[PDB]
């Protein structure tokens, strides 16, 4: 039947954003289409589970691939069509977006006394759906006062790669607000809303 | 050369 | 839900919420469970979360993220393999699905056994036991707080 494109090239141009390259072997040195041939485009990811492939139709050597996810890896193969004539898809190219500043905040945080340290309380949460780029950190908040100003908040800054954090000193049968945002090389994502805990009292034996 | 250099501890977490 | 420590001891916890199952100095294993039913201190798993903590030569940082009617069989940013197309220390696989982080003598299992998540995790003793004094909670090495049994 008909050659399959060759060299399919992935152009990386932003977080959201990948322009497509091929060369037709079927095609003059460089590279005149002067019939009514067609390509198609096809991508997809890993992310999430069981995804289709998307596909475009393109009418020159080129396709740019838009609304993809940012720091995500994705595969991307080419057809050539003409009316009857069909060719297979191309070998496979890779190409990862750039990264994008965390679009969503830490998820399930959860607030618990330490075991046998009731002035000091663990916090434990889940990364953004939406990181959009490797965590390099995160910033805890919290506060007895749940209407103080963000900037009146006590500020514990925290590793990206890690998901539990503990403070201590803390005043017993108290109530604090916590809240935790996300970070990585672009900036600072959006900050989870404000998490209740009050801290446990004495039972005295 | 990255691969580790001799006993393995197990964990689990499973319903109920 | 049911946890079998690295110590062999089962235990039973509620353990509501994001627990740190494994919080050491190459891995961090996080598990959201949640009640069975409203009220019930009966609790099951439908969020699993495995950092892969960057290893210089090896591998890059990688995520792993399970949900309940979510088992993708690649890390958080699509790919399946840590640091460069060569490099082969850190892996996924589909069957369960696998990672084998052979840079570290670590593999982690996770499956959906009806609505919720399961777990296996086997690991060095030396590297299980490796990590720092403010790390002390982690359910694979201690177990659950007495309060959530
Ligand atoms: C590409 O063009 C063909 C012919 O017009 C059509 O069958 C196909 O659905 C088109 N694909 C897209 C994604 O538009």
């Amino acid at each position: 039947p008909m050659m399959p494109p060759v060299g399919v090239q992935a152009s990386i141009l932003s977080h959201d954003t990948i322009r497509i390259t091929w060369a037709d072997n079927s095609l003059p040195k460089h590279q005149k289409i002067t019939d009514s041939r067609y390509y198609t485009v096809r991508w997809k990811t890993n992310i999430p589970a069981n995804t289709k492939y998307k596909n475009a139709n393109a009418t020159t050597l080129s396709y740019l691939v838009t609304g993809l996810k940012p720091n995500t890896l994705y595969e991307f193969s080419v057809m050539v069509t003409k009316g009857r004539r069909s060719s297979t898809w191309s070998m496979t190219a890779h190409g990862a977006t750039f990264e994008l500043v965390p679009t969503s905040p830490p998820k399930d945080v959860t607030v618990v006394s330490k075991e046998g340290k009731p002035r000091t309380i663990i916090v434990n949460w889940q990364p953004p759906s939406e990181a959009n780029g490797k965590i390099t950190g995160y910033i805890i908040y919290y506060s007895t006062d749940v209407n103080a100003e963000i900037h009146d908040w006590v500020i514990e800054p925290v590793v990206g790669n890690r998901l539990t954090h503990q403070i201590q000193e803390l005043t017993l049968d108290t109530p604090y607000y916590f809240k935790i945002q996300a970070r990585n090389s672009k900036g600072m994502g959006p900050m989870s809303e404000a998490v209740q805990f009050r801290t446990p009292k004495a039972d005295s034996s | 050369p990255c691969n580790y250099h001799p006993s393995y501890l197990f964990c689990g977490l499973f319903g109920d | 839900p049911h946890l079998r420590t690295f110590k062999d001891n089962f235990q039973t916890c509620k353990v509501e919420g994001a627990w740190p199952l494994i919080d050491n100095n190459y891995l961090s294993v996080q598990v959201t469970n949640v009640p069975v039913v409203p009220g019930s201190s009966a609790t099951a798993t439908n969020k699993i979360t495995i950092i892969f903590k960057a290893h210089h030569g090896c591998t890059d940082q990688k995520v792993y993220q399970a949900v309940t009617d979510d088992l993708p069989a690649a890390f958080v940013d699509g790919t399946t393999s840590g640091g460069d197309s060569d490099a082969k220390s850190l892996r996924i696989v589909e069957r369960y699905v696998e990672m084998h982080a052979r840079y570290i003598g670590t593999t982690v299992f996770v499956r959906q056994v009806g609505r919720y998540l399961t777990l296996a995790i086997r690991m060095p003793e030396d590297l299980a036991m490796s990590y720092e004094e403010s790390q002390d909670l982690q359910l694979c090495v201690n177990g659950c707080p007495l309060s959530e049994r």
